[PDB]
């Protein structure tokens, strides 16, 4: 694998190192995404992204095909997926995304994530931009640029993780230890977003983010979440909102869907459902794989 | 405990076989020796102390070096450069705030330039094909610690100390898998501090018994006994600190009663 065999088609993304191009393999015909990384040496984010991606082979995780590693440039060759979930939701602006597709996408995401967690990888930036969809009804986790290999038990990792809207309360409240549960929180926010077609908790600051969560799920106390009031960024001044009826959080969602969402958004990371356990939720009893109704 | 504890252990057991360096590589190395390797690893321990790096970072760096040297002949005047690039790579992989490249150039006493470190980083990555997520003794120990009844800080620190000592001596420790070394280190720590043994919940978890651990355990025991007389002393110094409950001051048992 080398750059002569590839023909750039168009730019399909802007990163940080940092330009993603659609390209065609001239000999095989394979369509690929080329992620260029400009070369303090090789950035830690690329080091982790490549090492972790090489270990993760799963139908719901983006495939890293090759690494083209020269003097001044590092090229990551990925399988090309047509669109990301964020753009897809924008194109379905009016009149929504069918429940069967949402269910299928969530089922697939949980598969991808459980595989990650089973191979000791935290993703730490799950959001709709970073999830990729193809024309056959597949969705895949992408952008492992914030990922890390975790230990059992975890120690303290980077604090500044997960983009704000999808960031779990244990991160916001400054817990010394976070783990797989943070990726589940993000997925719960995305589930809600696919149903309502707007972000669940769109804060503009950390405190704003916490308060939005509190108004929806209730202000956490020692009953719902043991230890919470001892957490570094917990304040006794926090307003005390009542938890709201979940049928009002995501009105189009029926009883099984509400049940699953509530388990993904549990305050206590210990009680928050795992990706593995969630695959067996009754919400998925009738799951199929519809093709995305759009392009 | 969580989900994934069993899945993760199983996966690390698969990957430790795949990430294992070649047992006899030193014989094929024309210009470097086990002794020179011991001096490099000991220096890395010091570097880890100076920049307050995780123990995991150290274990990773040593894994990268042993794998690199499994296929690349290296001259004695270049060993430290391989080591420095490896510690840089380990740091970027594992540390929240790794030291800057300039700082790695600094700790080599101007032996090498910045460009040399950066070019060696590239070469190490090529040789390892970017496969940096390797299981370590340390990663096994933290899982085994969860089987303590009850938890004991002295047992944990001593096991870490003994696991670290094994990094120094390629003979005999290159022939043992990290999960095995961790097994031996944990039994030896447990026995030294509390008189307890390898617990049967770990037999269920690992499939290892004291019988299967014995070859590694006899080596580790001798290493522990001989520790104060070893040419390399940075680990013993390190583990005098209250950070590790001064476990390097505990007295090794005279016999293992096996
Ligand atoms: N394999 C792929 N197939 C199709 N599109 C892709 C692929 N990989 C990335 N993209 C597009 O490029 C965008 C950026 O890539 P990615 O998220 O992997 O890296 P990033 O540098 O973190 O990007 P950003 O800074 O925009 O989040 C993605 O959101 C996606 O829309
Ligand atoms: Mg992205
Ligand atoms: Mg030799």
């Amino acid at each position: 694998g080398s750059m002569e065999n590839f023909q750039k088609v168009e730019k399909i993304g802007e990163g940080t190192y940092g330009v993603v191009y659609k390209a065609r393999n001239k000999l095989t015909g394979e369509v690929v995404a080329l992620k260029k990384i400009r070369l303090e040496g090789v950035p830690s984010t690329a080091i982790r992204e490549i090492s972790l991606l090489k270990e993760l082979n799963h139908p719901n995780i983006v495939k890293l095909l090759d690494v083209i590693h020269t003097e001044n440039k590092l090229y990551l060759v990925f399988e090309f997926l047509h669109q990301d979930l964020k753009k897809f939701m924008d194109a379905s602006a009016l009149t929504g995304i069918p429940l069967p597709l949402i269910k299928s996408y969530l089922f697939q995401l949980l598969q991808g994530l459980a595989f990650c967690h089973s191979h000791r990888v935290l993703h730490r930036d799950l959001k709709p931009e970073n999830l990729l969809i193809n024309t056959e009804g597949a969705i895949k986790l992408a952008d492992f640029g914030l990922a890390r290999a975790f230990g059992v038990p975890v120690r303290t990792y980077t604090h500044e993780v997960v983009t704000l809207w999808y960031r779990a309360p244990e991160i916001l409240l400054g817990c010394k230890y976070y783990s797989t549960a943070v990726d589940i929180w993000s997925l719960g926010c995305i589930f809600a977003e696919m149903v309502t077609r707007r972000a669940l908790f769109p804060g503009d600051s950390e405190i704003d983010q916490l308060f939005r969560i509190f108004r929806t799920l209730g202000t956490p106390d020692e009953v719902v979440w043991p230890g919470v009031t001892s957490m570094p960024d917990y304040k006794p001044s926090f307003p005390k909102w009542a938890r709201q009826d979940f049928s009002k959080v995501v009105p189009p969602l029926d009883e099984d869907g509400r049940s699953l969402l509530s388990q993904m958004l549990h305050y206590d990371p210990n009680k928050r459902i795992s990706a593995k356990a969630a695959l067996a939720h009754p919400f998925f009893q009738d799951v199929t794989k519809p093709v995305p109704h759009l392009r | 405990v969580p989900d994934y504890h069993e899945d993760i252990h199983t996966y690390l057991r698969e990957m430790e076989v795949k990430c294992k360096p070649k047992v006899g590589y030193m014989k094929k190395q024309p210009d470097i020796t086990n002794s020179m390797r011991a001096i490099l690893v000991d220096w890395l321990v010091e570097v880890g102390e100076e920049y307050k790096l995780q123990n995991e970072t150290l274990h990773l760096a040593v894994n990268y070096i042993d794998r690199f040297l499994s296929s690349m002949s290296v001259l004695r005047g270049k060993l430290q450069l391989v080591g420095t690039a490896a510690m840089l790579l380990a740091s970027k992989f594992e540390e929240i705030y790794p030291p800057e490249v300039a700082e790695f150039v600094y700790i080599t006493d101007d032996t090498y330039t910045k460009k040399q470190v950066l070019r060696m980083e590239h070469l190490v990555l090529k040789v390892l094909t970017f496969d940096l997520a390797a299981p370590t003794v340390n990663q096994f120990l933290t899982q085994y610690f969860l089987h303590q009844q009850p938890a004991n800080c002295k047992v944990e620190s001593l096991a870490m100390f003994l696991g670290e000592l094994s990094l120094i001596d390629a003979d005999p420790y290159l022939k043992y898998l990290p999960s095995v070394i961790a097994g031996a280190a944990f039994h030896l720590a447990l026995y030294t501090v509390t008189g307890q043994s390898w617990p049967e919940s770990l037999i269920r978890k690992t499939g290892y018994t004291l019988e299967s651990l014995k070859p590694c355990l006899m080596d580790l025991h001798q290493t522990y006994l001989k520790a104060p007389q070893h040419a390399q002393q940075s680990i013993r110094e390190k583990y005098k600190n209250s950070k590790y409950h001064g476990v390097s001051l505990l007295n090794p048992p005279e016999t293992l009663n096996l």
